[PDB]
C-alpha cells in the first residue's frame, strides 16, 4: 500500500 | 497524496511516487531491486534537502520528515578499507567506481598530476576497450574530460598535451577488461588523501576554524587549509569516548594522561549526523575483524 511506485526510469550504458 | 521523487545513481534515474507513510527503507530497497545491488551496506540515500545541509536519509523512518520531485542521491555512504579485497559484485564495484571519478574530476578529492593523468588512463581503459591505432587515432579522446580542472590550471598544459600524456598510458592498458579498468582506477584513488573522508565545518574551544574528517578508520581533525594532512588522528582503537550535547562534541583519548578534543558544530543535526557515520563506520570497522 505504501511500497513506492516507479513511473520513470533513464539507464546511462555509457 | 503522492509525493514525487527522483533518485539518481552514477549511472541511472529512477522517479518513484510515495505516500506520506512511505519509509525510507521502502524507497531504498525499491532502489536496490531495480538496479540489482545486494551489497547494500555501503550505500545510502543522500540529499541536500536540509535546510542547507547534506543529510542520509533514514531507512526506518518515513519519506516525510526532513525535506527541501524530491531529489535523493543513490551514492556510497561507507568506504570499504580494501577495495579490492571487499566489494564482491561488479555492480558495487562500478557504482564506487563512477562515484568516485565524479569526485576526483569535479576537484573535491584533491589529486596529484601524475595519478589524474594515470587514473584518467584508466577511465579510459574502461570506457574505450584497447587502445588501438586503427580504431582511436587523432582527437579520440576530446569531448572527455579526463583531467580535474585545478590539475590543469595549476599546470601548464594544452588539452591536446594532457589527451597525449593520456593516451600513452591508455595504451599499456592493452588486455585489460573494463570491469578489471574500474578496480585498478580504485586501487589508486584508495590511496588519495582525501579518499574516503566525510568532512564537517566545525570550530575549537578557542573559535578557530578546523575541519573534521570521519572515515572508515575513525576521526581527523584538519587546519581549515590542509584538507589532506590530519592535524590530530582518532584512530577508532585510540577512542576512549565520543559525545555531543546540542552543539558541543567531544572525543576522550584512551590515554589517560591526554587531553579531550572539544569542537562545536554549527548545530545540533550537524552533530547527529557526525556520530552516526561515527557509529556506522565503527560497526563496519568492527564487522571486518
Amino acid at each position: 500500500d505504501s511500497e513506492p511506485v516507479l513511473k520513470g526510469v533513464k539507464l546511462h550504458y555509457t | 497524496k503522492p509525493i514525487n521523487v527522483r533518485v539518481t545513481t552514477m549511472d541511472a534515474e529512477l522517479e518513484f511516487a510515495i505516500q506520506p507513510n512511505t519509509t525510507g527503507k521502502q524507497l531504498f530497497d525499491q532502489v536496490v531491486k531495480t538496479i540489482g545491488l545486494r551489497e547494500v551496506w555501503y550505500f545510502g540515500l543522500h540529499y541536500v534537502d536540509n535546510k542547507g545541509f547534506p543529510t542520509w536519509l533514514k531507512l526506518d523512518k518515513k519519506v516525510s520528515a526532513q525535506e527541501v520531485p524530491l531529489q535523493f542521491k543513490f551514492r556510497a555512504k561507507f568506504y570499504p578499507e580494501d577495495v579490492a579485497e571487499e566489494l564482491i559484485q561488479d555492480i558495487t564495484q562500478k557504482l564506487f567506481f563512477l562515484q568516485v571519478k565524479e569526485g576526483i574530476l569535479s576537484d573535491e578529492i584533491y589529486c596529484p598530476p601524475e595519478t589524474a593523468v594515470l587514473l584518467g588512463s584508466y577511465a579510459v581503459q574502461a570506457k574505450f576497450g584497447d587502445y588501438n591505432k586503427e580504431v582511436h587515432k587523432s582527437g579520440y579522446l576530446s569531448s572527455e574530460r579526463l583531467i580535474p580542472q585545478r590539475v590543469m590550471d595549476q599546470h601548464k598544459l594544452t588539452r591536446d598535451q594532457w589527451e597525449d600524456r593520456i593516451q600513452v598510458w591508455h595504451a599499456e592498458h592493452r588486455g585489460m577488461l573494463k570491469d578489471n579498468a574500474m578496480l585498478e582506477y580504485l586501487k589508486i584513488a584508495q590511496d588519495l588523501e582525501m579518499y574516503g573522508i566525510n568532512y564537517f565545518e566545525i570550530k575549537n574551544k578557542k573559535g578557530t576554524d578546523l575541519w573534521l574528517g570521519v572515515d572508515a578508520l575513525g576521526l581527523n581533525i584538519y587546519e581549515k587549509d590542509d584538507k589532506l594532512t590530519p592535524k590530530i588522528g582518532f584512530p577508532w582503537s585510540e577512542i576512549r569516548n565520543i559525545s555531543f550535547n546540542d552543539k558541543k562534541f567531544v572525543i576522550k583519548p584512551i590515554d589517560k594522561k591526554a587531553p579531550d578534543f572539544v569542537f562545536y558544530a554549527p548545530r545540533l543535526r550537524i552533530n547527529k549526523r557526525i556520530l552516526q557515520l561515527c557509529m556506522g563506520n565503527h560497526e563496519l570497522y568492527m564487522r571486518r575483524r
